[PDB]
């Protein structure tokens, strides 16, 4: 009776590839299957050569449209996600509908990872709560997205010899086994290793500092150094902060940042990118420019 | 009662309390109306839920909207006007949408209301309307004169002239506005005498009314005023109104008539449009604003399209190509944006010995400035030329700079050039593209974004038909079977998918000849993704092979594919042996 | 003879030399002359006389009134606060400044000014307020006031023109963006009530006033709406239930942003209202804010559960035992769910102990 239900997942991913949401029954049966998947996976999820890195979304729809267009379709092409996809965004809702489609249809070829964002105050805060609110009159999509939030994978490890995470380096993790005995099947703290995984950012500062942001913390090119040559590390993969330029080499090319959320909130105006590591986990870097188009 | 009971209906299943439940029982009430008898329906619901309903937007619109929808189940056409009183309170109530939604229910059921019927109340309802004290009943009044007027007796819609009239001189903006509005709607009088008496003074003082949106609303339904055609008149009516509005201060009724030019020019006439309109247009487009100016390059097309074709070209030579050179070279983008998708819509009305001459230049300075969305809107619609200028001609000149610009960085440029190849590529010969275009095809099919690839391979699936299986089976077949050697993925898929796309068309001798072999070879890719995509495309190059080579040796190679160690691969040749019917 | 320079200077700043195209000594030249005429008006009083009230005010019209050119508005945010479509604030600075001080010479002729201004000039006046830049908007807002104060015969105009300005920014569009610089004005001037109120003045605060809470921007303009709302109460004590229920039956269920807003006002309009008064509400009031607290979200949550910590809510609290009932559910459902924030669990957990502080069920 899998067949059946394969059908069903691939009409749901049609349908949302017209920018259609599904329905509460729908989302909540997909929610609780792609965490039956997730649950699977490790803190550091092991990824293999052939895939395509990208930034940060937030539900920019067209945006991602005009990313699949650029590295193609997510059946042939792998795809390993960085997180945030909620809030600030017009169709959050579509958005992560149809990456958690794609992720319980596609298991292997396209990977997810949790961000920042992905969290309930965070999403309550900046306006996701509100879309789903919107569109469904209830919290319950909410609450199911929320949950299944909590079952993202923390970090991702590409051949092992890429680091890839949201965030960047915490001072209380020197190993990925470190990071691989901490508990991701909870929310995202205001502060400790899961926090700084999820919040940190480089830095042209040296040591540790403190996140302008409220939370996290700052590293710099010795720390990044260090960090890759106790984990045998070639690069450090991130997202988070905005870029002009889309993607963005700091710390002698030891982190770099991706963002594929082009024209952030119709001000920034910044370009987006995504990163392709072929067979032999050799990389390249793809730009582009954003798709072109009471109370009751 | 077969259904919900009339006495919980009535009081037991309307407790206000609750919003939604009672917002779902306003809407299924018609299962209990239609049971309930249409004359103890009329007799005692109607004024029973005009009396119970207080004030909520939910309820309200639902009650409107099942009203306008009733005017079948009140059982009597002469008993309509029961729904009238309803209809009238949920009128006056301040909110816009639920009062709009009510008057257009009452325009609706206005036309089953009898005569007699219409006459005895409809009448008097939208006296009491158009006299209530606040603004929202003045304005809901005002659009039911375009319904009532035509259809009462001849004195009484002398009397409804001069209370629309009253009505209109409203001391406050929103009737005002509302007035303005619906002045084309209540236009439609017949009478052309009173019209000329009576009428357009208020349209002269409206459209020098002091508000912006007042003058811009008389301008735009000044169309449903000049469709009468009063050409003999229209030089002392209605034109020096227009002479008065185009040069305004307020702006956006500048860009209102700008919007509303074509179908001025529609009715206003040739002689006039000659006299007035075109120095008119000519002063416009050479305005200080944006937004008219946008407006005028995107209409003029249209405009010149629509002229009389006695002597059009004099006119357009001495009047609009020696001012649109402003416009093509003034700084505003959106202006130059709009512009280019409409400016090569006059190459045939120019003549070929002037277009080359005149459009040629403008177009060519076009065709390289800097904006991409400029390029791509040239690009998009550069169909148009060659059914005016020979294939030969338009290569000396437009051909090398397309064929330059086919490489742009933005790829959308590059996309619109490859669906706008075939067609030239066919006018051209089969031997020019060949010697000359092949290096561009090979570079769009190497490009590394998945979009251009499959448009390349579009273009390519409709050339080789347009010119055969010859060159087919000679010059694409290595070159595209030499990409499958490449390291990166994207790039043999780019073949894998070509290879089925080309067998489609060809047919089995070519395919059984050279590309099965490529194919069942690819399928030993130690890359996963290499290795399904083959099966996906199996699965669609499958019916094209005979029943012999397929038990041969395509059997073998999926039963083998079957039982890789990938779940994803494995469920894709299942599917792919069932669509082969591999029993 | 000194009369006739006052007039006569003026014709050189009749003109306009256009900020945006490039000029050169001609816009230093005006600058200076504007500079100095400022200073020499307000240090040289009484030279002023009835010919001059005439050049002035047909000198200001050719200055100031003009719409604003096609405005870009891409995000409704006003968090980017850039105003790119006004240019020539330096030089219109100096002509309000003058206005301004013109308005505040204690020896100032309103009825030789009425004269030329009429209600159309009042009009092209008002219109000015649509500014992008609150620069122009503040200072357009005190030329109001002073106007306003001066000019009393003319109250009734400028009440029907903000009556009509709000009810176009309320149904129609909501492009108007100098709300909040008229609004606070308008509470301002409404502290003046010393008579008995009126008929109409009690009207228009439920029918303009009451209706603009379902604006969508009204994060830009809170604060000053509900001072204005509650500056009716503290003066007519017999006005505050329909004012409440209005608020009620238009309560944004669709947006917690604007619900925490609708709590805050609520918080502090309670504050006047009398027990007497109160218990008029008091039942369909906590009934609805036990929902409100049901709600899964943390900031409405936290800001309804504050209500606890001010001095007067607590004695209306505490007047009857009644009104307990509806929240003793809504207290023991919220503890079971939204574990993940002990914070709000801690907070109705509070709550509930200080309602069973006094002897209830
Ligand atoms: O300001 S409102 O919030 N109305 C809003 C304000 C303008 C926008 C809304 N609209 C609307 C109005 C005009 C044109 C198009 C519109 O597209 C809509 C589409 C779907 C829902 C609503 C609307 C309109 O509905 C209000 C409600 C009730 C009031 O009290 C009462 F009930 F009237 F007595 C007072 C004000
Ligand atoms: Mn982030
Ligand atoms: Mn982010």
């Amino acid at each position: 009776d899998e067949k059946v239900f394969t059908k069903e997942l691939d009409q749901w991913i049609e349908q949302l590839n017209e920018c259609k949401q599904l329905s509460e029954s729908q989302v909540k049966s997909l929610c609780e299957k792609a965490k039956e998947i997730l649950t699977k996976e490790s803190n550091v999820q092991e990824v293999r050569c052939p895939v395509t890195v990208c930034g940060d979304v937030h539900g920019q729809f067209h945006d991602l449209m005009e990313l699949f267009r650029i590295g193609g379709k997510s059946p042939d092409t792998n795809y390993l996600f960085m997180g945030d996809y909620v809030n600030r965004g017009y169709y959050s809702v579509e958005t992560v509908t149809l990456l958690v489609a794609l992720k319980v249809r596609y298991r292997e070829r396209i990977t997810i990872l949790r961000g920042n964002h992905e969290s309930r105050q965070i999403t309550q805060v900046y306006g996701f709560y509100d879309e789903c609110l919107r569109k469904y009159g209830n919290a319950n999509v909410w609450k199911y997205f929320t949950d299944l939030f909590d079952y993202l994978p923390l970090t991702a490890l590409v051949d092992g010899q890429i680091f890839c995470l949201h965030g960047g380096l915490s001072p209380s993790i020197d190993t990925l086994d470190h990071i691989r005995a901490l508990d991701r099947l909870q929310e995202v703290p205001h502060e400790g290793p899961m926090c700084d995984l999820l919040w940190s950012d480089p830095d042209d500062r040296g040591g540790w500092g403190i996140s302008p942001r409220g939370a996290g913390y700052t590293f710099g090119q010795d720390i990044s150094e260090t960090f890759n040559h106790a984990n045998g590390l070639t690069l450090v993969s991130r997202a988070h902060q905005l870029v002009m330029e889309g993607y963005n080499w700091c710390h002698d090319r030891n982190v770099v940042t991706i963002f594929s959320a082009p024209n952030y909130c119709y001000r920034c105006g910044n370009q987006a990118a995504i990163m392709e590591l072929d067979d032999t986990l050799k990389y390249s870097f793809l730009q582009f420019d954003p798709a072109p188009r009471y109370f009751l | 009662d077969d259904s919900l009971y009339p006495i919980a209906v009535l009081i037991d299943e309307l407790r206000n309390e609750d919003v939604q439940l009672r917002l779902n029982s306003i809407k299924k009430l018609s299962t209990i109306a239609l049971a309930l008898g249409v004359e103890r329906t009329r007799s005692e619901l109607l004024p029973f839920l005009t009396d119970t309903i207080y004030d909520e937007d939910e309820v309200l619109l639902a009650l409107a909207e099942q009203l306008g929808t009733f005017t079948t189940l009140v059982g009597g056409p002469e008993y309509v006007h029961c729904l009238l009183p309803p209809l009238e309170s949920l009128a006056t109530v301040e909110e816009t949408v639920v009062r709009d939604k009510a008057v257009e229910s009452l325009r609706a059921i206005s036309h089953e209301h009898s005569p007699s019927d219409l006459e005895a109340h409809f009448v008097p309802l939208v006296k009491r309307l158009a006299g209530g004290d606040w603004f929202t009943s003045r304005t809901s009044a005002c659009g039911l004169f375009s319904v009532c007027y035509p259809r009462v007796s001849s004195a009484v819609k002398a009397e409804l002239r001069q209370y629309f009239r009253n009505l209109c001189s409203d001391d406050t903006p929103m009737v005002r506005r509302a007035a303005a509005s619906k002045l084309g709607e209540f236009a439609k009088v017949l009478e052309l005498d009173n019209v000329k008496s009576e009428i357009i003074p208020m349209f002269s003082n409206l459209a020098s009314d002091e508000q912006d949106s007042v003058r811009l609303l008389a301008v735009e339904a000044c169309v449903n005023i000049a469709q009468l055609l009063p050409q003999e008149d229209l030089e002392a009516l209605v034109m020096p109104t227009l002479r008065q509005a185009a040069e305004d201060k307020s702006w956006r009724v500048r860009y209102m008539v700008a919007d509303k030019f074509t179908e001025l020019q529609k009715a206003v006439g040739p002689e006039i449009t000659k006299t007035d309109l075109v120095p008119a247009f000519q002063n416009l487009m050479k305005d200080c604003e944006a937004e008219v100016r946008a407006a005028a390059s995107h209409k003029v097309k249209e405009f010149c399209e629509n002229l009389s074709a006695d002597c059009r070209e004099n006119v357009i030579m001495s009047q609009i190509l020696p001012c649109i050179k402003e416009l093509v070279s003034d700084a505003n983008q959106h202006v130059k944006s709009a512009l280019a998708s409409v400016i090569m819509g006059l190459s045939p009305i120019l003549g070929k010995d002037n277009t080359i001459e005149h459009l040629l230049p403008l177009f060519l300075a076009q065709l390289k400035d800097e904006c991409p969305e400029v390029r791509l809107n040239i690009i998009s619609n550069l169909d148009c030329v060659n059914e005016v200028i020979g294939i030969r001609q338009l290569s000396q000149s437009l051909l090398p700079a397309i064929v330059e610009l086919a490489e742009d960085a933005k790829w959308r440029v590059r996309l619109a050039i490859i669906e706008y190849m075939p067609l030239l590529a066919g006018q051209l010969g089969v031997e020019f593209f060949d010697e000359k275009l092949n290096s561009l095809c090979m570079a769009w099919l190497v490009d590394h974004v998945y979009a251009i690839r499959e448009a390349a391979t579009s273009n390519l699936k409709k050339l080789v038909e347009k010119f055969g299986k010859e060159w087919a089976h000679a010059t694409i077949i290595p070159k595209v079977l030499a990409m499958s050697g490449d390291p990166n993925y994207l790039h043999r898929m780019t073949t894998l998918f070509c290879i089925n796309v080309l067998s489609e068309v060809c047919g089995q001798d070519i395919t059984t000849k050279h590309m099965l072999p490529t194919v069942l070879r690819m399928a030993g890719d130690p890359v996963a993704n290499v290795r399904f995509n083959v099966a996906k495309s199996l699965q669609k190059i499958g019916p094209i092979l005979d029943n012999s080579t397929l038990q041969s040796e395509v059997k073998p190679i999926l039963e083998k594919l079957t039982q890789d160690q990938d779940v994803d691969v494995k469920y894709f040749a299942q599917e792919a042996l069932t669509v082969l019917s591999l029993a | 003879q000194e009369l006739f320079c006052q007039k006569l200077q003026q014709c050189c700043i009749l003109f306009d030399f256009m900020d945006s195209v490039s000029d050169l000594k001609s816009k230093e030249i005006k600058r200076a002359t504007l500079n100095e005429l400022v200073e020499y008006v307000s240090t040289n009083r009484g030279v002023i006389v009835e010919s001059a009230y005439s050049d002035i005010v047909k000198m200001i019209s050719a200055n100031i009134f003009r719409t604003l050119p096609p405005s870009d508005n891409p995000d409704f945010d006003p968090e980017e606060d850039e105003p790119t479509l006004e240019a020539s604030w330096p030089h219109i600075q100096l002509v309000y400044e003058f206005f301004l001080r013109f308005l505040e010479s204690p020896d100032f002729q309103p009825s030789i000014a009425k004269r030329y201004i009429d209600q159309k000039f009042v009009q092209q006046l008002l219109e000015l307020f649509d500014s992008e830049d609150p620069r122009e908007r503040d200072f357009l807002k005190t030329v109001l006031h002073r106007i306003y104060g001066k000019f009393l015969g003319l109250r009734a105009f400028i009440r029907k023109q903000i009556n009509n300005i709000f009810l176009r920014f309320i149904y129609e569009t909501e492009h108007f963006n100098g709300v909040a610089e008229l609004l606070e004005i308008l509470g301002s001037i409404i502290n003046g009530f010393a008579l008995p109120l009126k008929a109409e003045h009690k009207q228009f605060l439920m029918k303009v006033l009451i209706p603009m809470h379902t604006a969508k921007g009204l994060a830009l303009f809170h604060a000053q709406l509900a001072y204005c709302v509650v500056q009716f109460l503290e003066k007519d004590t017999t006005l505050t239930e329909p004012v409440i229920r209005g608020l009620l039956k238009f309560w944004p269920k669709t947006c917690s942003q604007k619900e925490v807003m609708f709590l805050g006002e609520i918080e502090e309009i309670l504050d006047v209202i009398e027990p007497t008064q109160f218990k008029k509400i008091e039942e369909p009031l906590f009934k609805q804010i036990s929902k409100c607290v049901s709600s899964s979200h943390f900031q409405v949550a936290e800001r309804a559960l504050y209500f606890w910590n001010n001095e007067y809510i607590l004695s209306l609290i505490e007047e009857n035992i009644d009104k307990i009932l509806p929240i003793m559910f809504a207290s023991l459902y919220k503890i079971s769910k939204e574990h993940w924030n002990p914070t709000i669990v801690a907070l109705v957990y509070n709550v509930l102990k200080t309602l069973m502080e006094m002897n209830g069920k």
